[PDB]
C-alpha cells in the first residue's frame, strides 16, 4: 500500500500546490491551473475546521490537501475520515509532539512531510511519508533558506550516488537515516518519493529556480500579493515552462506588487 | 484500606471530562454537556471563596472539585470541611510551600495532584494522592505539546519498568527519586496505581481524544461553550471513532 | 519473615569485633583473641577468595565465618552461600564488578553485610536485602578520620529524622533518595533498622572504643599489620567490650608495640 | 539468504567458551578442556596492553598449524577495517573472522564490509546501536566487549546490561516511538524492529573482557549471554582453569557445581 | 609541455613499490626484490643526504633513484638535480626548512614527489609543480591507520567532485583552498591529475594490497626494520602486483617472520 501512495503522489509532479482559506480562493486557485489546493484558515495554529474543508473539497475538482500538526495523529484521523486526498503533517502549524511524528503507515491517505536535509527526508519517508517537501522560511517571502535546503538534499544525493559502497554504512549513521532507504536512494539516484519546494516562493522566477535546482514542483502560501489570479497563473506557467526565459519574462511582466 | 477507598472514588470519573468553572452558570452548562465533574475556581491565586463553592455544589449533581495551593494544608482543611468531593492540590495557582506538599493521608477527602513524569507522580501518590493529573502548560496556552510530552514520558517509563530486570529496579527507583514499593507496584500493574487524567492545553475534540488514545483515563479542560464542551465530552467518550470525532469538530466555532 | 530472621542473626554479633584473616593461623589467633567473627580474604583486581582457603578457615574456628563478594557480583555470592558461609560481605574494598547495581540480596538465605557512607546509602542497601550495615571510612590507611565522618553523618541524620515534622519526611526521603518506608521505620526505632558496625582505619584500642562511644554496635579490623597481632587483637576486643572504661582502655593500650 | 546461513553457523557456538591461543600446545589444551572454538593470535590482549607496538593479523603459518592441531572451529583476528587481512584469513580457510578492536584499528571511520565474504564474522560492540550497525555490515555474531587484558569484568557487565537493557525497553515500546528510538540509537530501523519482535539480538551474542574466574563466566550467562570469550593462559594452571570456566558456562545456573569447579583452581591473573 | 612530460615520467612507476635505502647494499636488496625505484636517505635535524652516498646508490642499481629534500629547501633540490637524480622528494619526513612556502618545483627539470593529507593539499602541491603525489599517513610507526584516512579522504573528495553540480564547484574550490583549474581538471579525469602512491605505516603485504585496493597507484616503504628484509621486500612487491589475489597474498605473507 505504501508503493501505491507514492504513485498517487507522482501524479502531482510538475505542479503547483496552493494554500487556500476558503472556497472563493480554492476556485481562484484551480482557475489558475493549480495541481492541488491546501486547505487552512501569534496564537496556536491547528487543523482547519472540517466544515471549511468540506466546502473546499466540494468546490473544486483537483485534489484537496489539509494540514495536521506534527505528531497529532488524531487531527489526521479526522482529516482522513473527511475524505481529502492528501494529509500534510506540517511544521508551519503548532508542533504537537516534539519527540515523535505521526505513524503515517497507519493511514490510507498519502502523507506530505517537510524536511531540511537528506536524513530528515529519509526518516519522514520511513515513517510512511509518500511525498516530501523541502521547506525554507515560512511566510517571509524570502527563498534563501529553501535554496539552502534544496541544494543540501540534492547535494548529498549526488554525493551518495557515486560513493564507495563500503562507506555507505557510516554515511547512514551520520545522516541518522535508515540504511535500507539510503541504499535505495543511492540506487535510484534521487529521492524515492516526490519532492517539492516550499518556503518564500513569491515570484515566478523563484518557482522556476526551484524546478531548475531539480524539484518536482512547488508549494505557494500568491495571495499575499496585489493580484492573486494573475500571480497564481504566472507561477503555474513558470513551473510548467521553467526552462523558457523568454516565457518567464512574459509571466513576470507587470504582475503587480509581490 | 482508606487509601484504597479514595482510589476507588476517583475511579468513577474514568472516561470523563472535568471542566473548570467560575460561577453557577458555567457549572450548569458543564453538567448539561455531560462533564463527569466540575472544578471550582474564582496576582496571587488562592483557594476559591467558600460561598462560590457552596453555590456551585448546590447548583449541580455531579461531583465538585476545588483547588488548594501546593502545601497549603489549611486551605485543604477548609475545602474538606465544606464538603467538596475532591481537592486538587494544584500548581496552577500560587505555590504556598516550595519544599513540601500537603500530607494528604491526614484527610478523608480524595486528592488529585499534578505531575510531569513518573517519579513525580509516585511521590505525590506516596503523600496520599488518590488521582494524578499529567500536566502540560500551566497557563491557557491552548497548546497541547507539553501535555503530550509528559503523558508520553509517564506512559513510556511505565512500559520500561514493566519489562525491567528485577535486580535493576532499585537503581531505577533511585534515579527517578521514587518510593521503591510504589515503583514495584506500578511494575506489577503495568500501570500507575491510580486514575490518570491528562491536563493542559486541551482545546479541541481532537486534542482530548489524542490524550485518551495515548492511554489516559480522562481529561481536564480549562465562542459557543455549550457546544464545545459537548464536543469534548463526546470526543472522550468515543475517542476511537474518527467519524464521530469528525462530526464533533464540525463548525465548533473559534477555539 | 525471612529478612527479620537475617537481621536477628546479625544481632548476635553486637558488642563484637570482626577481624580480617588470610590463613587458618590468623583465624585462630583471631578467635583466640576473642573475635566475634572472622572475615576470609586473600594493586591488581581483588575478587572473592578461593573456596579452598575459605573451607579451611570455616574448619579451624567455631565462630561465624564471613567472606567478601565483589559489589554486584551475585554469582560470587551464590558460590559463597553454597559453601556454607555464615555471612556475605558485598564489600567495596574488593574490585567493583557492577557500577550501577548491587546484588539483589533478598534472593539469598545467607545474611549480607554492605558498606555505606551516609544514611540514604545505608537504607538503599537495606532495601536491597542487606541485614547488616558497615559504615566505612578509609580502607588500608590506619586513619579513622573518614569513619568518624560517616558514623557522625549516619547518626546525625538519624537524630534529625527522629524529631522531624512528619509532613517533611517525604521531602527528606527524596533528598536522601531513600525508600520512604525505611525512612519512617528508622524514624520510629530512632536508630538504624539493622546492626551497624564501623570499619576503616581502626588501628588502636582507642579507635575502637571511639566507634562504640559514637554509637557503633561493633567494629571491623583489617591487626597482623601490627607488631604483635595476638596482643593488639585482644586489646581491641577488650576495648570494644569496655569502651566506656578509661582505666581499662589504658591497661590494654599499654606497651602494645608498633601499631 | 547467505547471511541467514552464516547466522545459523554461529548457533552451534551457543553454550560455548572461545579461547585465545598463541600456539599449538595451547590450542590443544583449549580443546582438551572443552572449548567450543579457539581464536588464534600471536599475542594475548593482556600482553598487547602491557607491551604496545602494533597488533596485526597473525602470520598464516601459525594459523595453519593451529587449524591442523585441533578439530574444533578456528578463529582469527583481523584489524578493524582491514578487509585485506580478512581476505587472507578467508583464503587460509578459517571458520570465523573476528574483526577485533583489541588489535590496532586500521580504519578509524569504516568497518570491513563483511557481506563481501562467505566466511562468518564476529564483531565487538559496547551497546545496542553499535551491535545493530555491526550486524547490518554483515557481522553474523556479536560479542559485547568490556575492557581487554585487565582481568576486570566490570566493563563487560556494564555493556551486557546496556545491550540487554535497551532490548527489553525496545520490546515493550510503543510502536509509534520506535522510529525515534532508532534515530537515537543510530541504528537501521529494520534491525531494530527485528530485534523488538524477536526480543533479543537477531544473532549469537557472547561476552568478552576481563572474564577471569568461573564465577565471572557464569555471571555473563545469567545476565543473558550465549557464551564467553577468554583472552586462562595468564593464570597459574591454564588447563584446570580452562576446564573450570567451560564447566561454569555449561552449569551456570548451578551454584553447587560452581563451587566445585572453583575450588583450588590456583592463582588467577 | 614540460610538466606533462614530468607527469609522464612518473607513470612508469605505476603498480610499483618504492623502498627507502641508506646504503648500496640495501639498494641492491631492494632492486633484487623487485622495487620500482629506490629512495636515498641516511631525533636531530634531518636533511638531504650526502651526494657521496647518493652517487654510490645511483651507481649500484639500474632502476630510478629518488632523493629527499627538506620542504622549501630549493637549494637542496638544485643540488639533487645537478647530480642526476631521477626524482626529488620534497618530503615532510625530513626537517621542514620553510614553514610557509614549498619549493617552486616548476623551476626544475627533474620531476618532484610531494606528500599530502587531503585533496586540497594535493592540488596545491601539483599547482606548485609536483608531478607525483604521496598521500602520507604516519611516519615510522608501522601503523597504516593514518594512510587509510588520507587515501579515503582524497579519493572520497574526488568522487564527490565527479558528480557535483558545476555551479557549486567554485565554492568547493574555495573550501579546499585549491586552484579552480586543477579542481575542474580533477573533476573531468575523475581522478588525480598525477600519479598517486600511499606512504606511512605499510609494514605487511596485506597493508600494501589494501592501499592498491583503495585506489593507490603504488606504495612507499620505509623493510630492513623487519626480520628478513629481502623476503619481506619481495612479498610486498608481489602484494602490489597481485593486490586482488588473496591466494597469492596468503602465499607471500606466510612465514614472513618478525614484521
Amino acid at each position: 500500500p505504501f508503493s501505491v501512495k507514492v504513485g498517487l503522489a507522482q501524479m502531482l509532479r510538475g505542479g503547483v500546490i496552493m494554500d487556500v482559506v476558503n472556497a472563493e480562493q480554492a476556485r481562484i486557485a484551480e482557475e489558475a491551473g493549480a495541481c492541488a489546493v491546501m486547505a487552512l484558515e501569534g496564537g496556536v495554529a491547528r487543523m482547519s475546521d472540517p466544515q471549511m474543508i468540506k466546502e473546499i473539497k466540494q468546490a473544486v475538482t483537483i485534489p484537496v490537501m489539509a494540514k495536521a500538526r506534527i505528531g497529532h495523529f488524531v487531527e489526521a484521523q479526522i482529516l482522513e475520515a473527511i475524505g481529502i486526498d492528501y494529509i500534510d503533517e506540517s511544521e508551519v502549524l503548532t508542533l504537537a509532539d516534539e519527540d515523535h511524528h505521526i505513524n503515517k503507515h497507519n493511514f490510507r491517505i498519502p502523507f506530505v512531510c517537510g524536511c531540511r536535509n537528506l536524513g530528515e527526508a529519509l526518516r519522514r519517508i520511513r515513517e510512511g511519508a509518500a511525498m516530501i517537501r523541502t521547506k525554507g522560511e515560512a511566510g517571509t517571502g524570502n527563498i534563501i533558506e529553501a535554496v539552502r535546503h534544496v541544494r543540501s538534499v540534492n547535494g548529498d544525493i549526488r554525493v551518495l550516488r557515486n560513493m564507495d559502497d563500503d562507506e555507505v554504512f557510516t554515511f547512514a549513521k551520520k545522516l541518522a537515516a535508515p540504511y535500507d532507504l539510503v541504499m535505495q536512494t543511492k540506487q535510484l539516484g534521487r529521492l524515492p518519493v516526490v519532492q517539492f519546494a516550499a518556503g518564500g516562493v513569491a515570484t515566478p522566477a523563484d518557482a522556476a529556480l526551484m524546478m531548475q535546482l531539480g524539484c518536482d514542483g512547488v508549494f505557494v502560501g500568491i495571495f499575499k500579493s496585489g493580484d492573486p489570479a494573475r500571480r497564481a497563473r504566472a507561477i503555474v506557467q513558470a513551473v510548467t515552462h521553467y526552462s523558457d526565459p523568454e516565457m518567464l519574462v512574459e509571466v513576470s511582466c507587470g504582475l503587480g506588487e509581490a | 484500606h482508606p487509601f484504597s477507598v479514595k482510589v476507588g472514588l476517583a475511579q468513577v470519573l474514568r472516561g470523563g471530562a472535568i471542566v473548570e468553572v467560575s460561577s453557577v452558570n458555567q457549572a450548569k452548562l458543564a453538567e448539561s454537556a455531560g462533564a463527569c465533574s466540575v472544578i471550582v475556581s474564582d496576582g496571587v491565586r488562592r483557594m476559591p471563596d467558600p460561598v462560590l463553592i457552596k453555590e456551585v455544589k448546590r447548583a449541580v449533581s455531579v461531583p465538585v472539585m476545588a483547588r488548594a495551593r501546593v502545601g497549603h494544608f489549611v486551605e485543604a482543611q477548609i475545602l474538606e470541611s465544606l464538603a467538596v468531593d475532591y481537592i486538587d492540590e494544584s500548581e496552577i495557582i500560587s505555590v504556598a510551600d516550595d519544599d513540601h506538599f500537603i500530607n494528604k493521608h491526614n484527610f478523608r477527602s480524595p486528592f488529585i495532584c499534578g505531575c510531569r513524569d513518573t517519579g513525580e507522580a509516585l511521590r505525590r501518590i506516596r503523600e496520599g494522592a488518590a488521582m494524578i493529573r499529567i500536566q502540560g502548560d500551566l497557563t491557557a496556552t491552548g497548546n497541547i505539546a507539553e501535555t503530550v510530552k509528559n503523558v508520553r514520558s509517564l506512559m513510556g517509563e511505565v512500559r520500561v519498568l514493566n519489562n525491567m530486570d528485577d535486580d535493576e529496579v532499585f537503581t531505577f527507583a533511585k534515579k527517578i527519586s521514587a518510593p521503591y514499593d510504589l515503583v514495584a507496584q506500578t511494575k506489577q500493574m503495568g500501570r500507575v496505581p491510580v486514575v490518570q487524567f491528562a491536563s493542559g492545553g486541551i482545546t479541541t475534540p481532537a486534542d482530548a481524544a489524542l490524550m485518551m488514545q495515548l492511554g489516559c483515563d480522562g481529561v481536564f479542560v480549562g465562542p459557543d461553550p455549550f457546544k464545545k464542551l459537548r464536543s469534548i465530552v463526546q470526543a472522550v467518550q468515543h475517542y476511537n471513532d474518527p467519524h464521530v470525532l469528525a462530526e464533533m469538530s464540525s463548525g465548533l466555532e473559534n477555539a
